[PDB]
């Protein structure tokens, strides 16, 4: 269940204001040529930004927004997970 | 007060990709180029909320410098600083000092200051080059030249990389140090001698990792900077700035070259066995088993020391310590120097490098002398040179890029007027 | 030494006899991790050598777990003054800015 | 009334005017927040020497920091009582000469003397009756020494008739920070034996050595021994700020102690000075501070008496004293070692009683001995510059900037001929 | 120099810890102190 | 006042191995290195909560070194103070002395200088070796021979393993055993002989252990060990340092070699059974079945002894037992020496181990004194030198190693000498 993991970050994130818009700049900039970012980037994205998600949790966001082909967690969809991000910071 | 820091050739910007590795870690910057007034030395604090280095690395193969630009550090250096060329020197002093220099080095020197414009309170410069290469060396000293022409006053410092007396990983070094180290010798103001066997023996006698990379190397170097800039970031109790070595480390206008060594180089176990104290700390940066170029000071006489501390010091015990060096005689100091040391005091410790080797210690040193058995590597260096040159072996290779026989000659005999200098002052 | 059995009782008790009043209780092995230590980390190198990713250049990925591991507790080193023996405290030389 | 105003140049003169003004202000009681907050009226009436009344009881110190690098003044402003400077009198470079006496004097000088001496001339001009100068700086330094020199013999040119005081420290061959202290020290003594009125020579190595001996510290930071020299400050001044039964100002201090105007270099005594661990087992007499004055290991220089002739000297006394056992004491040091004194001069001890100890204290004491071991230190310092003048050691760094060769050979002949004249005097 | 520094350093140490260990030893001396003066009591003159 | 010991070969490291662990029950250090100023002569505080041993175990076979890095006292005991080579000596005198030892002594000389420096107020060396091996006698004699040329003035205790008469375990000892007491006369200043079949006879009367191996030999001399230091450690009513032996016990240079003696040598039980005092064990520490070197004063005369009493004892009792010994004519002094006592009194009882053999005691001695019986050992073992040397065997091993018969010549007489000696003093 990985929807739960994005509200719960949405919800982290909620505080610390600045490091909501920080999050974001942080896809854009660490991203590929191609929207795709490295499952250690990911992980060191959150921690950087100071968000501690359960390695499981993590895994399971991984999977959700994983690029097409790959295997099962060894990237992420930067475009995908942030344009599904913007949707739960804006309902929040 | 502002310094920033050029990197010359293949080997400069991997020392660069750790300095800057080191001082992100210092200063807690993350990667990405934010943190989460000590740093506006190295960092200029872009925009909103974004720090920058001062700092250019320019090479002529694009190998390298886009490994740079797809590394971990993709976003921590500006676009624009990381120069890179289309194709390289190849191991020759000529081919890349006429060829391709006249037109990488313009665009160079526009783009350094318009960092020094940024600047306001200018240091000095300090470059990052190993002279064994071919951009390294050839173009580092056109560089340089037109450095000199520019700016002048202000203090240049120098970190090179000697090749090594046997291990060597290349052939037509000799020609290319020596064709260096002519404009080595009255361009820059202080040069500092970096070797990496001494580098070697170090990682293989006291941290003990038996398969050392050039990573470690270029770590341990890292250490060495940042111990001699920490008086400038971080604030001690009788601090030096860059000015200081010009004035306190060269008697003589040409002669500017300084061994350097660090301690203690120690690995995660024996720093809890070490009682690490000031005194033995002093007394390991003097052995040549811990140096940072493969040369005896046994064999020379030192002309002046200086000693950067970073820790946990009082005055106290350093002046301690100094006192026994300077009344042992095992270490001979030159006859004209009566009170041969420098000492330079700084509280903040030596930051460490998670999956790096060396561990969290409370106090280190830096010692950065100046003696004679640099005489004897110059030497070494140059009945190897003419070893190659009686048979005029490699030659057609710098004749065919245009260049001739007198500065052969000339480079020749500068080293031998060097010598004869150092044998002098040395008396 | 290491007393490796639990319960020590003497140095001679771990002799071979003839008599079964002792032998019975005379150990064979000593099982646990003081021991097996070193089959620890040979296994662990073995396993590190088993599996391996081919394109990992040397210079990147020495820096990215570095870069993960300061990552996951940030902590500046702050800057620590010798506590001089007195009531006076340092009150250093230098301040940065 | 009389007024002193204070001078301090480089890192070593700002980090002592910083314990200085740390104990005045403990002294007269006024809180690191500027206003007064002590019980004796005795306090109010003598803060004029020292401070200037802004509003509301707020006293600002009238001094004048002078240095080349902002670490120094950063640590100033950093620490308690640092809020209590005006920001206007922090005068301040942004280069910095580093151990460069020629960049102090010549090249830096060009364009920080004429802001400092705009600072110290509103300074002197705003008070009424100067009493003197007073300059705490460094020898080892450039912008201690280079433009302290400078501003010295800018002063000693503008405002002449006043008194100055110079309390330098000298760099010892075995506490040896730098490598060119002798080409500093030389060029700056040079300059002080024209200029300036005495001086009073500290040095590094003699502090460390008591706060071994006597203090017993086992880590004497930098902190104790401006402790130290702060003490020695105040003790000094002292009879200008509270009256006493026998006063002594500066000038009546250099007429007792100064037979020729070219012998102003004297040593400094501090006491009492003891440990706390000892610091219940002891009493507290006249006997017992001259015991210790007197002594050889205490001096607050390199020199020790006993291989000289105590030309002249001075002893200032603070607490509710008896003046007979002054007296009686100063005489029996002075008879019993006759070897030690000059013979031309008889009664060679001046003496002062005033009744304000320091805060803490019930008796304390002050010491100045005019002597000539103090050409132990010119010499121990003039070798090494011969040493390297001899072979032109970096003198490329003081040539090419407007230094010449006989700026060099002045200086050696200057200091020869002192050395010269206080060994004719012993 | 580095014996005359270490030399102070547990000269210090000692010197604290002999004031710690006689502290402690003279509340029971006391103790017998007090004990066997119980036993003379004074005259009434 | 601190002290360090060094051990040197197979049995050196094995002693040192039960004296370490009592020293660290002793003063309540852990096997990992922390407590959960008594202890300042062994162990130094390093940095927070560490305390790191005095001492060098060295050996030229890895394998007993490394078993006690893989021990559980890993953290205890520095990772370089474990000095190890890389192939074994082999009971050969010449082997470990000129072909190994000249590579490996040095690198043990530079540590002990470290130690040294680490070290405040040295009372002196104390070492631990067996001159029947290979690597204990030929490079122990060769260390021992560079630390008199390095110190000299200082003292040094050392405690050799000597061969037992009938029970041996190997077939070269008499030719390792001369060769090595050949530069233990000139070098040590006081030598405290240990044989083993004194100790099995011990182990066997009093302790009744019926088998008893090495490790039972090592723990009871490691108690003995921390008997005569423990004056150094404690305060005592009448304590002696280190440098008295040198005084009390030596009449003369070439005169230094005593027998040591221990009591109550008692098991569990047999503590509760006996009534323990000071006359009983002051009249058992003379008997030759409570002496730790096969031999019988009985046939000799006594020079000096020296006693050590830990525990709840008085002066008094202690004076009226030497009194008593002093009238009884059963055990006979020399002229030249009325006074030949020597006595010391510490206040901490000995501690116990757990699975040691030795039971809670209140009060023990340790008696080592000197006899001319000793002179009887070494004609015991000349006579059967010569037996082999007649014949030459096993030369060719020695002088394939280096050495010649000028060494063997020169030995035997020179161990002649000391017979005649020994003969003459007992007149
Ligand atoms: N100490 C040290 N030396 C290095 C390092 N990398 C390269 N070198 C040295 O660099 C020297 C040759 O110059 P390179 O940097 O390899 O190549 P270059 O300087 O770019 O010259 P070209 O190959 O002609 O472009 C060799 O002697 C190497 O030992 C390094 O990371 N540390
Ligand atoms: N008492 C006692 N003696 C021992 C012990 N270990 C060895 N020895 C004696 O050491 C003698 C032989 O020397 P070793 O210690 O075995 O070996 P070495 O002296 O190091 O010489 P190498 O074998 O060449 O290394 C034997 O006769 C044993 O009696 C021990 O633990 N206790
Ligand atoms: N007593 C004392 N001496 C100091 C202090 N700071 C530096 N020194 C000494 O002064 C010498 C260096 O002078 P420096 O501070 O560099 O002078 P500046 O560069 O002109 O400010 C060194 O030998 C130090 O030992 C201090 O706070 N107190
Ligand atoms: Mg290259
Ligand atoms: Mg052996």
């Amino acid at each position: 269940e990985a929807y739960s993991f994005l509200d719960g970050l949405v919800l982290e994130l909620a505080s610390r204001p600045g490091s909501l818009s920080l999050l974001e700049r942080k896809l854009v900039t660490l991203e590929n040529n191609q929207s795709l970012m490295s499952a250690e980037d990911f992980k060191l994205v959150l921690r950087q930004v100071g968000s501690q998600l359960p390695e499981d949790g993590i895994a399971a966001l991984l999977t959700r927004y994983a690029p097409a082909g790959s295997r099962p967690g060894t990237r992420l969809d930067a475009a995908a997970f942030r344009n599904d991000l913007r949707a739960a910071s804006t309902a929040a | 007060r502002e310094v920033i820091s050029i990197h010359i050739g293949q080997a400069g910007i991997q020392v660069g990709n750790a300095c800057w590795e080191l001082y992100c870690l210092e200063h807690g910057i993350q990667p990405d180029g934010q943190m989460p007034d000590a740093f506006n030395t190295f960092f200029s604090e872009t925009g909103a909320g974004k720090h920058v280095p001062r700092c250019i690395f320019l090479d002529l193969e694009p190998t390298v410098v886009d490994e740079v630009r797809t590394g971990t550090y993709r976003q921590l250096f500006h676009p624009e600083q990381l120069i890179s060329g289309k194709e390289d020197a190849a191991n020759n002093f000529a081919r890349g000092h006429y060829t391709i220099g006249k037109e990488i080095v313009d665009l160079a020197l526009d783009r350094i200051r318009k960092l020094a414009d940024n600047c306001t309170g200018l240091q000095g410069f300090l470059v990052f080059n190993a002279v064994g290469g071919g951009t390294g060396s050839g173009l580092g000293s056109l560089l340089l030249e037109r450095l000199s022409v520019d700016y002048g006053k202000k203090s240049k410092l120098g970190f090179t990389v000697y090749p090594s007396p046997q291990v060597s990983t290349a052939v037509v070094e000799p020609y290319n140090s020596v064709l260096s180290t002519h404009s080595l010798l009255e361009h820059t103001d202080v040069a500092v001698m970096l070797d990496n066997e001494a580098i070697y023996d170090i990682c293989r006698r006291s941290l003990d990792i038996e398969r050392p990379t050039y990573t470690n190397l270029n770590r341990l170097i890292a250490q060495v900077i940042s111990s001699l800039t920490a008086s400038l970031r971080f604030d001690g109790a009788l601090n030096v700035d860059i000015t200081e070595f010009q004035t306190n480390l060269v008697p003589y206008p040409r002669i500017h070259f300084m061994l350097s060594s660090y301690a203690p180089i120690i690995s995660a176990e024996k720093a809890y066995h070490e009682q690490l104290s000031v005194a033995e700390i002093t007394n390991a940066a003097f052995e040549p088993a811990s140096m940072m170029v493969k040369c005896d000071p046994r064999h020379g006489k030192y002309m002046a020391c200086c000693l950067m501390y970073r820790g946990d010091v009082v005055p106290k015990d350093v002046n301690a310590s100094v006192a026994t060096i300077k009344t042992k005689r095992t270490i001979q100091f030159v006859d004209w120097c009566p009170t041969g040391f420098k000492c330079g005091i700084n509280y903040q410790p030596p930051t460490v490098v998670p999956g790096g080797d060396l561990a969290k210690v409370q106090r280190a040193v830096c010692m950065i002398s100046n003696s004679t058995a640099i005489g004897e590597i110059f030497s070494r260096l140059d009945h190897k040179f003419d070893l190659m040159y009686a048979k005029r072996a490699f030659v057609h290779w710098y004749v065919g890029e245009g260049m001739e026989e007198g500065e052969f000659s000339e480079a020749r005999e500068d080293l031998a007027a060097l010598e004869k200098d150092f044998e002098e002052v040395g008396a | 030494y290491g007393r490796a059995d639990g319960t020590d009782r003497r140095v001679q008790s771990y002799l071979w006899h003839g008599r079964k009043q002792v032998d019975y209780f005379v150990p064979h092995s000593t099982g646990g991790p003081s021991t097996l230590s070193l089959t620890a980390r040979k296994q662990q190198e073995w396993g590190t050598q088993g599996a391996t990713d081919a394109y990992l250049t040397t210079k990147m990925a020495a820096t990215q777990p570095a870069a993960l591991a300061t990552a996951e507790n940030p902590t500046r080193t702050q800057t620590l003054r010798p506590l001089g023996d007195s009531g006076l405290m340092p009150q250093p030389g230098q301040k940065p800015k | 009334m009389r007024e002193i105003v204070h001078i301090q140049g480089g890192q070593c003169g700002n980090q002592i005017g910083a314990k200085f003004w740390e104990v005045v202000s403990d002294e007269h009681g006024i809180d690191p927040t500027g206003t007064y907050h002590g019980d004796s009226d005795l306090q109010l009436e003598r803060i004029n020497v020292y401070f200037n009344e802004a509003t509301g009881g707020r006293y600002v110190p009238r001094a004048i920091l002078m240095d080349l690098e902002p670490g120094t003044m950063d640590s100033v402003r950093s620490g308690p009582y640092g809020q209590i400077f005006r920001p206007d009198n922090f005068v301040f470079g942004q280069t910095g000469a580093g151990n460069n006496w020629a960049k102090g004097h010549y090249t830096e000088g060009a364009e920080l003397i004429d802001s400092v001496l705009d600072v110290v001339r509103k300074e002197a001009e705003s008070c009424d009756c100067l009493q003197g100068f007073q300059v705490c700086h460094s020898l080892g330094g450039g912008t201690g020494s280079g433009m302290g020199t400078l501003l010295i013999s800018k002063i000693r040119e503008e405002y002449p008739d006043r008194m100055m005081l110079t309390f330098s420290v000298v760099p010892s061959p075995k506490v040896s920070d730098t490598v060119v202290e002798p080409y500093n020290a030389t060029l700056s003594v040079h300059q002080l034996v024209e200029n300036a009125d005495e001086c009073m020579v500290l040095d590094n190595e003699a502090l460390y050595d008591i706060c071994f001996r006597t203090l017993k510290l086992t880590t004497p930071t930098f902190g104790d021994l401006n402790h130290l020299i702060s003490a020695v400050m105040s003790g000094i001044t002292c009879c200008l700020r509270f009256p006493g039964q026998l006063n002594a100002d500066l000038r009546k201090l250099a007429v007792n102690l100064i037979p020729f105007p070219r012998l102003h270099f004297f040593m400094v005594g501090f006491t009492p000075l003891t440990s706390r661990g000892s610091q219940q087992y002891r009493a507290l007499t006249v006997p017992e501070l001259t015991q210790q004055m007197w002594d050889a290991k205490n001096m607050m220089c390199a020199a020790d008496p006993r291989h000289g002739r105590y030309l002249t000297a001075s002893a200032l006394f603070r607490g509710r004293m008896s003046t007979k056992e002054v007296d009686e004491q100063m005489l029996n040091v002075q008879n019993k070692n006759s070897s030690y004194f000059v013979e031309w001069i008889p009664n060679n001890v001046k003496s002062s009683v005033c009744d304000i100890p320091p805060k803490g204290l019930k008796m304390s004491a002050t010491f100045i001995g005019n002597s000539t071991a103090i050409q132990e230190m010119f010499k121990r310092v003039s070798e090494q510059f011969t040493a390297m003048f001899r072979r032109k050691a970096f003198l490329h760094w003081y040539t090419g900037e407007g230094m010449d060769e006989m700026e060099f050979t002045e200086a050696e002949s200057n200091m020869n001929d002192l050395v010269s004249e206080y060994q004719q005097y012993q | 120099i580095h014996m005359t520094d270490g030399i102070r350093r547990e000269t210090m140490k000692k010197e604290t810890l002999a004031r710690e260990r006689s502290l402690a030893a003279q509340s029971p001396y006391m103790a017998q102190v007090a004990t066997y003066r119980a036993r003379n009591p004074p005259l009434d003159h």
